[PDB]
């Protein structure tokens, strides 16, 4: 399940910490940045323990250091069953939603409900069907023989089970699962019978399964409100849930809880680029985090004493100064040497690049020139020129073929530069000919 | 795949939950269009439109667009 | 499609709102020996039947399919 | 087990009998003028005679003010209806700021309605109808495990009986006021029929057929007027697929309220209902427009408008949506003419030490006195909520070593691990790359 | 009921005599006798129904009476005539233009009058009897109907028969027929037949018996707005847009049909046109585009009379980028005349604090409203009158049923006024965010 | 004969198998470095191992910049998809801009599936319903089954169709006589036209005659599908195809662009990934083009850092030709071709240089080669002074006007005095901003 190709965040299967909240120097695929591990782990707790609501926390550093990993990092570290809703900072400027509604949407995204409740199914390989019917149809007498790898049995059918079964046409050797309240027969495949192919079940016929299900509070207040149905989970066109239906849900939700039948896990709502939020979104967020029903936020940003959008002053990370007070910083720092070398060996091992040592000095040295993310992208266009070449290694000259023919931007930014003559400025000015 | 809890707790009604209760009390006993409660209104809207019967603004009010 | 294990009555909501007969019988026609059976053999008037052929034509006969 | 969110340590105002505020009452700590004066706003909305009474409580950021309100509609009780609102929750996309600012006007005035819950449930085991094409009316005949009882009913339920498929041996349930009619299932007693079958199978009710209580409906009028203003028309009790049509909210007209205001004061005279009114809280009201303020000064003055506390934590600050009008908290005169204005003052050093202590004993923390004035003093050279929020590191540092007492090097440790807004300001500027 | 004490519930009618001259204090009305005046010439002019088409403008500082002179006006125009109250913010909409919203404003305060005759025959039906023909073509009817006092017997046509099977009634439901108009009605189920089903149902209600004559008459006069009309006969189902709003910019070729249509049934005589106020408080929040139109819409025939309400100095008409005075340009404030409101002295302000305080059931002493009236003479009036109101609760807190000084001295001290937060605001400014943004947390540098 | 606009005679990047770009072959002259540095780019989106990997071209006007990515797309081939964008079709009155940019992305991914298909087909010979007992019921249809006969070559069916089935059968007005098909998969059925074993020349409906369907009557058939994951996407969000009564008003409604959420997409995400284990199913990633990226703005590069960070995400390719200029939607920023640095940090540039006077007389050249036309050697040593002088475009927009007079004057070659009519009968950009500057009232 979950295809994927490449990301630039595949190698991170999470934070890697001891039993201490000590970081590894490497592990999970990550180097480096053990303050800001260390703290990520702090939260991971606070998460993991789930007693408290409504807590910020604000990664901040400079451009391409670890920042979006280390949400990925956690993210990987939560597990399954807990929700992760990642939100972009542009992605809540709608045309058919307001702002505080998508807001809303997105932080009732992030609170589930685990109900577990038990069903009963018969799953089995059918030996043999017999029908009779009568020539109007007005009766049918039934028999079907199912079996297991350790048992055998004939049903007297009804009519139901008959048209049920006529409905969704099954044969001899067909393994078929039916639920016995519902009417749902689901065909599993073919048994292993050459004469898609499933092995056939063991143990009992009649089994007794429980499921868990973990449902957010947005879907509940999606079908509690009787404007739209379940569809609008998928089309999307919710528009503008009222607060009523809202409050009917946390009230049945607290009802639920004191009686045992649902449990309340809280998640994490990451908001990237959470500097280009407008000011009313902030103001919003100021008390949205107010609430039992609230879950924990991490917001990233890149900014440094900035222009507050909607606004005409800066501030610091381009947030006002509400919102930096209810929050706690995290400060990402820069990376030396090993770090980068490190980092990129990561991700050679990644794409499945061969690199000769000489090749990752090169990359390395290239990479504390000009920037991490250039080297990194380096390696898998020089795989390319290896390959044309009929080789298999990177070598040396193959990633100074990808330096000369893939520029950078100090590179670039000179070329333009020097020739500012054949480029369009800022006035619309530009000059095509070559003469004169 | 929904959970049985959330069908039987918010939409069927049953003897803990009032949503047989509520839905008389908005759409029949508090509606506006009632010719038992609002039957100047009735009048009113019949001499306007020309309908013949006042319990039909009652009858659209409270019916689906399509089988409408 | 939506499902909740064991339970009846959201089976028989679900085919109801999915399968109308009322909608259904709208957008379709009742066939004419059908229409002769019941208005001559049962004595239903024309005006009791329900109502058909709703159903908007298309431009062409190629427009309306899709294969 | 308990999720505790910045607030619930407070459980109302902590007066007297008198309306003089103990010291420390109720989880709060100071401020005695304060809530004496919402104390007396308190009763004010007790008394239920004044329509359309606003005021305003304004201070610094993290001084109580959002804490005053919560301890508002806590002392009221939960059957009077509150509105908390943030002032950015006015711009919606789908009707004018006016209409949405009515609406949340009107979601503040509750009903109370007596009513009466009346149901019928069991085995079917007699379905006679009887007629005189048309029938007269059907004869069911009801079991349960105490006996059985037989009905008689309309030909309307009779449809909604043979809309849900009900054969003999079924378990039904029968509202008898409002004539819902919902099938549970088929009986045990029926359950070897056949060994398959599409049929689920339930146990007979071990309670009586026969069921009565007496339940208390609470309504708005916001609720009454959504219900009588749908604009494709009604809907069905189950509708598990939406409409084909996406209804969107619409411009409620003047004439529709007036109607909605004439049947509930008819209702009201034969002793049916019972008006209470409640509180609209806006916090944030420096995010309003200009236009929303001048829509409010005509919203005060009408006949049926509830309580409005707003809040606010601006200075002289120019209004949105002008260009060269300076007002104070953001407010313009003519609106600030028509409020009281509650003052909010800070706080000294241990009262932010008692606030401390309080939201570690709530959070079910065990701090040592030593780490307590140290956290004071970080409240006191920082912030407030700086403090407050570096509890819970605090706590899962101290139990990672396998203690369950703060030790003052896990306060310096979480004090190392996170920042506050000055210290990173200190970074900002002494940063070459955007931080 | 469902009103609660407004903030102006004791203006009932302006305090006029029967030569327009103002009484010093009536009808719930102190001071302000020009502008009381000129409120009752504007009532007569509109009283007299043969001027269409006049703006005047209630010009004045604010907390001085335009609201209450319009108010006034309100209550002394009396009922059945259209008196509509909008602010200047209502008009900006998202499904409607500013000019159809201004023309659907213009339009709801002008109405016609129409009588009809109602001939009711409400009664219990007992039992119905149904003769058809042998061919079929036409179904006789035998209705038995009753009421508690005495019951007929009435012979019913084909269309009664099919209006019957529509909405159908079994023998002991409540209806109500016309005679002349043959309307149809079912109010529901009769009391005596209440322990008869033993459960309701869903559309059933339960009504009494109606008592005395079976056959009455009753004559009804209604008051139609011209905008009804217009939404009535903009679609096929419209009163659904009248109680939801949803018109949508209805087309100008109906609203010229409407009008050859009122003047036609104006001349034959089946109906009388009763004009009406449309008053627009705060109206500089007005765009440009809207007072044009405004211009342009004041010299139709069919045209209420608009009161304007401003409080605005010189200040800047919005949509453009100059000032003007009252916020309205001149060539509005050329077709309009201008009645000008003055501010208070002690003795008004006493004699309005005491009224205010006599409708809101609160009893003070002498002293207290002494104390009370320099309070607003130093402060504004809207302080003090919410300080009596205040200070009643303090007293009720300390068990007292009068309202003394130390109560209004308690609640002086309690709720500040503007100036007091303003001083206190402008001496600690460090505390509270400022238009930059900046603010300082820690109390310890 | 042939349409030319612009571009067709370029044909591919023109690269020998060491990668090393010849210096005219395949439409092209000159730019070899770009040209080679675009073939390293196509093997790498040949490879379909990567994700969210994005190059950008730089340069002037008139350098060939829109001309490699048309390239390109001609050297990957119809099967790999190519979704070509402009910067301003991005901003839509029925739906955001972040949501239109997703649906690009997820435009440029598509997929071959295997489908198997249940048909039952053949010539209709007996069409006979039966009633049910109480039509009037209420609850239920009219009818209960219909019977229908079916016909092919070497063999003979009968069925009892369902009445769900039945209406969609007479909702395509069939009758005896016709050869129908019916699918099995959705229930749709779609009427082919009479059969040619009765009379023919009797009808008045232009209808079609078609034989009897070969095989027999039921059938199953393998069927290669190419779709996109937008497709799927938008398929299961307004839902058209089924016999249902949703399905049904689905098709009549007036469709309209929505925000489709992620569930959807992680729902259609886990269904390709089981289609793809199954062994059914081959992912082709593609490319997404957009050019003049300089009229985006801010949110939607902002949105664009996020979405190259997935792991389904395509290779995009870019295109700018500013020096540096304030980004649309800021104020005061200065970033190179208009492109914020935190973006540019994710790229890699491809830079493009200006040509010479021999590069234009061969461009010139091959420009008259591809529209038909003759030149004579003196015509075009003019044609390349003037491209020199002013523009490569004007100069190549100037062939068919000299074309046209040619052709008046009864003369098949282009000559000097052609040249000289079409020079002072059109002007270019730089004469007539003189003209402007002489002028008396505005012209
Ligand atoms: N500690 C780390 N371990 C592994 N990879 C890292 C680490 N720090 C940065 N990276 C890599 O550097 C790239 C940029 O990181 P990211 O935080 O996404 O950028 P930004 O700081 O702009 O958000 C990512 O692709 C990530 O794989
Ligand atoms: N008197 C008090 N006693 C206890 N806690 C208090 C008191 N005053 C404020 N607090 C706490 O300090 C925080 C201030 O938050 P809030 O009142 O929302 O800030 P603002 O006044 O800026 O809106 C709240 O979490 C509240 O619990
Ligand atoms: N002449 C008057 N008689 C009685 N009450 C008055 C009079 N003038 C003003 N008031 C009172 O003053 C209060 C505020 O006056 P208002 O009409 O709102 O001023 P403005 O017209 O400037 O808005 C109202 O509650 C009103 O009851
Ligand atoms: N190397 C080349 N060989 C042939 N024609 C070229 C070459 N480079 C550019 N052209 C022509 O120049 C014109 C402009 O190129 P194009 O890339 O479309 O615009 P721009 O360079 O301004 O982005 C195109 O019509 C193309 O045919």
């Amino acid at each position: 399940k979950s295809l994927s190709l490449i990301a630039a965040h595949s190698h991170i299967t999470g934070l890697g910490l001891d039993e201490n909240l000590q970081p590894r120097p490497t592990s999970e695929g990550m180097v480096g940045q053990l303050q800001a591990r260390r703290a990520a782990g702090v939260i991971l707790k606070m998460v993991q323990n789930g007693t408290i609501a409504g807590r910020a926390v604000l990664v901040a550093g400079p451009p391409s250091t670890g920042k979006t990993a280390l949400a990925m990092g956690v993210s990987q570290s939560l597990g399954k069953d807990v929700p992760f809703t990642a939100i972009a900072g542009s992605e809540i400027f709608s045309l058919e939603l307001s702002k505080t509604e998508a807001l809303t949407q997105a932080f009732r995204k992030s609170i589930g409900i685990k109900i577990k409740e038990e069903t009963e199914l018969i799953e089995g390989e059918v030996v043999e069907i017999q029908i009779d019917r009568s020539i109007t149809g007005g009766h049918k007498q039934g028999k079907l023989t199912i079996k297991t790898t350790d048992m055998e049995t004939i049903y007297e059918l009804g009519n139901k089970m008959i048209d049920g079964l006529t409905k969704e046409k099954v044969l001899a050797g067909d393994v078929i699962s039916i639920d016995k309240a519902s009417g749902k027969i689901t065909k599993l495949g073919r048994s292993f019978a050459r004469s898609r192919f499933v092995q056939c079940p063991e143990g009992e016929l009649q089994k007794r399964k429980t499921v868990v299900h973990t449902v957010s509070l947005h879907e509940i207040d999606v079908i509690n409100s009787r404007t739209q149905g379940f569809l609008a989970l998928f089309t999307g066109d919710t528009g503008e849930i009222r607060s009523e239906v809202r409050d009917q849900i946390n009230t049945k939700v607290a009802e639920w809880k004191e009686e045992g039948k649902a449990e309340i896990v809280p998640g994490v709502l990451f908001i990237d680029e959470v500097h280009m939020l407008d000011i009313e979104c902030f103001s919003f967020i100021n008390r949205a985090l107010e609430d039992e029903f609230a879950p924990i936020v991490m917001m990233a940003t890149n900014r440094g004493v900035s222009k507050t959008r909607g606004t005409n002053y800066k501030s610091p990370h381009g947030l006002p100064l509400d919102l930096l007070d209810r929050s706690i910083i995290i400060t990402t720092k820069s990376y030396n040497e090993q770090e980068i070398k490190t980092i990129l060996s990561i991700r050679a091992q990644e794409e499945e690049v061969e690199l000769s040592s000489d090749a990752l000095d090169l990359l390395t040295k290239t990479g504390v020139e000009t920037s991490l993310r250039y080297s990194s992208n380096l390696i898998s266009v020089a795989q390319q020129i290896a390959m044309k070449r009929k080789n298999n290694t990177v070598e040396v000259e193959d990633v100074k073929r990808a330096y000369l023919l893939f520029l950078d931007s100090a590179r670039s930014v000179k070329y333009v530069q020097e020739n500012e003559s054949q480029y369009i400025d800022d006035q619309g000015n530009v000059q095509i000919s070559i003469a004169k | 795949s929904l959970p049985r809890l959330i069908y039987e707790d918010l939409i069927l009604p049953n003897y803990n939950n009032d949503v047989d209760i509520a839905n008389k009390l908005k759409n029949v006993k508090f509606n506006i269009f009632n010719p038992s409660t609002n039957y100047e209104l009735c009048l009113f809207l019949s001499k306007l439109t020309g309908e013949p019967s006042l319990n039909e603004f009652f009858r659209v009010s409270t019916t689906p667009l399509l089988k409408r | 499609t939506i499902e909740v294990l064991g339970s009846s009555h959201v089976t028989n909501s679900i085919n109801n709102e999915l399968f109308d007969p009322l909608i259904s019988q709208a957008l379709s026609d009742i066939p004419a020996i059908t229409q002769y059976n019941m208005h001559v053999k049962k004595g239903i008037p024309v005006e009791d039947f329900p109502k058909t052929g709703l159903f908007p034509e298309p431009l062409n006969k190629n427009f309306s399919s899709n294969i | 087990v308990t999720r505790t969110a910045a607030h619930t340590h407070i459980k109302g105002l902590g007066l007297d009998e008198s309306g003089v505020a103990k010291r420390v009452e109720g989880g709060f700590v100071g401020q005695i003028e304060a809530r004496e004066a919402c104390g007396v706003i308190v009763d004010l909305i007790k008394a239920k005679k004044m329509s359309g009474r606003a005021i305003l409580l304004a201070g610094g950021p993290s001084t109580g003010k959002t804490a005053l309100a919560l301890a508002i509609s806590q002392e009221l009780g939960p059957k009077v209806p509150f509105c908390p609102l943030v002032g950015s929750e006015l711009y919606s996309v789908e009707v004018k700021k006016t209409e949405t600012l009515m609406e949340n006007f009107r979601r503040a005035i509750g009903l109370r309605i007596k009513e009466t819950k009346e149901v019928y449930e069991g085995e079917v085991t007699e379905l006679t109808p009887e007629d005189a094409k048309t029938i007269s009316h059907v004869i069911v005949g009801l079991k349960s495990a105490k006996g059985t009882k037989t009905l008689r009913l309309d030909p309307t339920i009779y449809e909604s009986i043979q809309r849900e498929k009900v054969s003999i041996g079924d378990v039904i349930y029968i509202e008898a006021n409002t004539g819902a009619v919902k099938r549970v299932g088929r009986s045990d007693a029926y359950a070897t029929e056949f060994d398959l079958e599409t049929e689920e199978y339930v146990p007979l009710p071990k309670g009586e057929v026969h069921k009565k209580k007496e339940i208390v409906q609470d309504v708005t009028l916001h609720d009454l007027d959504v219900a009588n203003a749908r604009p494709q028309g009604g809907q069905d009790v189950i509708s598990m697929m939406g409409q084909l049509l996406k209804p969107k909210k619409t411009e409620i007209t003047e004439k529709l309220r007036q109607e909605v205001n004439k049947v509930v004061a008819k209702y009201i005279d034969q002793g049916v209902a019972e008006l209470i009114p409640g509180v609209l809280f806006i916090d944030e009201v420096n995010m309003l427009d200009i236009e929303i303020f001048t829509y409010l000064n005509k919203a005060l003055e009408s006949n049926i408008a509830p309580v409005v506390v707003l809040a606010s934590n601006r200075g002289m600050t120019t209004v949105r949506g002008t260009e060269d009008v300076i007002s104070p908290h953001g407010v313009p005169p003519d609106l600030i003419d028509r409020l009281l204005i509650v003052r909010t003052l800070p706080y000294d050093k241990d009262e932010i030490r008692t606030i401390i202590e309080r939201r570690a004993t709530v959070e079910r923390l065990q701090v040592e006195s030593s780490a307590l004035d140290l956290l004071a003093t970080m409240g006191t050279e920082t912030s407030l909520r700086y403090a407050l929020q570096l509890l819970a590191p605090c706590g899962i540092l101290a139990q990672t070593s396998n203690r369950k007492e703060i030790v003052v090097n896990d306060v310096n440790e979480a004090k190392l691990l996170f920042l506050d807004a000055k210290r990173s300001t200190k970074i900002l500027e002494t940063s070459a790359n955007y931080l």
